[PDB]
């Protein structure tokens, strides 16, 4: 079976810059999508990055901050998280969709990785 | 004098009957014996593990 | 148009054929299978490997108490003894005589080696077929993979080629599959969460890195030698190992039909059952008008030399008078006699040699020439060598 | 000790049962399934766009 390892988070403080990496493992050769999702606590799911092959796109309140780059031959993506404000407190998950087993047992369509926290100090 | 300690078997019941299953470390010895007038007493050599009723 | 045709699954042997239209030359087609592979729907359930004895530093408390504090590990055993008299080497640890006490707490934990060594196990069904094909129709040779199930066909030149689903849905894997170091058994392993002390499947891991596994090794504790910090357990021997040493034969070895496997993903090739059929939908223009190709005159048939072995064995000298200089096919109808090529290329007043197969110790067949037909007929010779080292190019007629 | 049971499918609905073994007293048992999920099991072939 597939899975998704998240890495990364960490308490810092406001203005800093990190790192946010998930990694896929299981019987995959290639990946359509791979995201990133953030929840905050008292509220809903909601989308953040969003990477395929050479296009991406970006949320209302996440442009020009946060940079996705993903890698489809070690099937990763990193978030290069820039600029820090005190809203951006959360658990962070990657979610992978359009998945192509390589013949490959066709199973279930989408994962979901447990995730990291990420906290902001002011 | 120091002796070994054969691991503890284990033991499943039934209607008048048990089954032991044994997974010994080294050769040893299993004896049985009937509480009755007749012992029908058995002894037996076992070094690989094993299902016995 | 709608052609239809079967083929005995069978890898090597090539296969000769004409379509006929009725006022056009027979158009050729030649077939041969390289690999026809059968990959199972196989799902992961579980990986298991060797396991290692966790244990920390006994908790001594020298004239006092303990508690248990479970750390909630797999298959955890904690215990305490009192009494205790240990020992080191400068002397006396402790100088109380009784009341002292000491804790052990043990458990199970995946062993170092997890990565390179470890026995997965799988759940088969639902076997689906892939072939490697060879094909020339109207001298268009190609070489391509192709889905032989009911649909996805492959187009080239306008033929379209669909190879529809086996007759026999017969598998050589078992529901139950176990895998490891590249060799396939078909083991029945119990399942997640059912595991038993002593046998395979004692420690249970969903993923190599799950980092949550479950254990029943009935690990228990035993009070330590007088006069020593240490800590004896005792429990039931790998059963993993236990495995290793029974390991009945491999399937590779032991599946029918001569089934071969390999497991880069887990697959299984090379082996015939059943038969597979083809269905051709052939363009309009691919189709050449007879004046166009040699036509023939006055044939004959002579038998020159038999041997009715496995091999192609029969020699047949064909003696003939074309208006025309240019290749055709030559085709038996009936599966008495195999022929051993797809075309012969043809002289203006020349002779022609074909080698041929049959098992009929007085054989008497039909080839179709070029645009007319002969009957060659005669008597045949046993062959010498009582085995060979190739499969049979022809059928059993009764 | 051995029991079965039989629970229609639907959520949202509490359902009871009582385990009666003849020398001890009858256990309750509450089960409500809150959620229950179909998931086929599924293949991508391909994609398509303007």
């Amino acid at each position: 079976e597939v899975q998704l390892q998240a890495s990364g988070g960490g308490l810092v403080q406001a203005g800093g810059s990190l790192r946010l990496s998930c990694a896929a493992s299981g019987s995959i050769v290639s990946i359509n999508v791979m995201a990133w999702y953030r929840q905050s606590p008292g509220k809903e799911r909601e989308l953040v990055a969003k990477s395929s092959g050479p296009f991406t796109l970006y949320a209302d309140s996440v442009k020009g901050r946060f940079t996705i780059s993903n890698d489809a031959a070690k099937n990763t993506v990193d978030l290069q998280m820039n600029s820090l404000k005190p809203e951006d407190t959360a658990v962070y998950y990657c979610n992978a969709e359009g998945l192509r087993y390589p013949s490959g047992t066709y199973g279930p369509s989408a994962v979901w990785g447990q995730g990291t926290q990420v906290t902001v100090s002011s | 004098c120091t002796v070994p300690l054969a691991p503890e078997p284990m033991i499943t019941f039934g209607f008048r009957s048990v089954s032991l299953k044994l997974h010994p470390k080294n050769p040893t010895y299993l004896i049985t014996r009937q509480l009755a007038d007749e012992p029908h007493y058995t002894h037996e050599l076992i070094s690989e593990p094993a299902v016995r009723n | 148009y709608e052609h239809a045709t079967t083929m005995p699954s069978q890898a090597g042997i090539s296969y000769n054929t004409i379509v006929n239209r009725a006022g056009y030359a027979p158009l050729p087609i030649s077939i041969t299978p390289t690999k026809i592979k059968l990959i199972p729907t196989v799902n992961l359930e579980y990986v298991t490997c060797h396991y290692k004895t966790g244990m920390d530093s006994p908790a001594i408390k020298c004239c006092g108490s303990q508690e248990c504090t479970p750390t909630y590990r797999p298959d955890e055993q904690c215990k305490v003894f009192t009494g205790v008299y240990p020992f080191m080497w400068g002397g006396a640890y402790c100088f109380c005589d009784t009341e002292n006490t000491q804790v052990s707490k043990a458990y199970v934990m995946k062993s170092d080696d997890c990565l390179a060594d470890h026995a997965e196990a799988y759940k088969a069904h639902t076997a689906s077929v892939q072939a490697f094909l060879n094909i020339t129709v109207g001298e268009h040779s190609i070489v391509t993979t192709v889905y032989v199930n009911g649909e996805t066909p492959v187009n080239f030149n306008g033929v379209k080629i669909t190879a529809g689903p086996l007759s026999t849905a017969w598998t050589p894997f078992d529901r139950k599959i176990v895998q490891y170091a590249g060799e396939i058994y078909n083991y029945d392993f119990p399942e997640y969460g059912a595991g038993q002390p002593g046998a395979f499947g004692d420690i249970q891991s969903r993923t190599v890195s799950s980092s949550d596994l479950y254990a029943n090794t009935n690990l228990v504790l035993q009070r330590p030698k007088a006069g020593a910090i240490h800590v004896p357990y005792t429990q039931a021997p790998s059963g993993f190992e236990q495995w290793k040493k029974d390991k009945a034969p491999s399937l590779k070895f032991t599946a029918p039909f001569g089934c071969e496997i390999y497991t880069n993903p887990i697959r299984a090739e090379n082996c015939a059952v059943g038969s597979i059929p083809l269905a051709f939908d052939i363009p309009d223009a691919l189709f050449t008008r007879v004046s166009e190709t040699p036509t023939l005159s006055a044939a004959e048939c002579t038998l020159n030399e038999c041997v009715y072995s496995s091999d192609f064995g029969g020699i047949a000298t064909v003696k003939y008078s074309a208006s025309k200089s240019g290749k055709c096919a030559v085709h038996v109808p009936s599966g008495t006699a195999t022929l051993k090529e797809a075309a012969v290329e043809l002289t203006e007043q020349g002779s022609a040699t074909i080698h041929f197969s049959t098992a009929n110790i007085h054989p008497e067949f039909r080839l179709q020439i070029c645009t007319s037909y002969v009957t060659c007929k005669g008597d045949c010779h046993p062959p010498k060598d009582h085995i060979v080292t190739h499969p049979q190019y022809h059928a059993q007629t009764f």
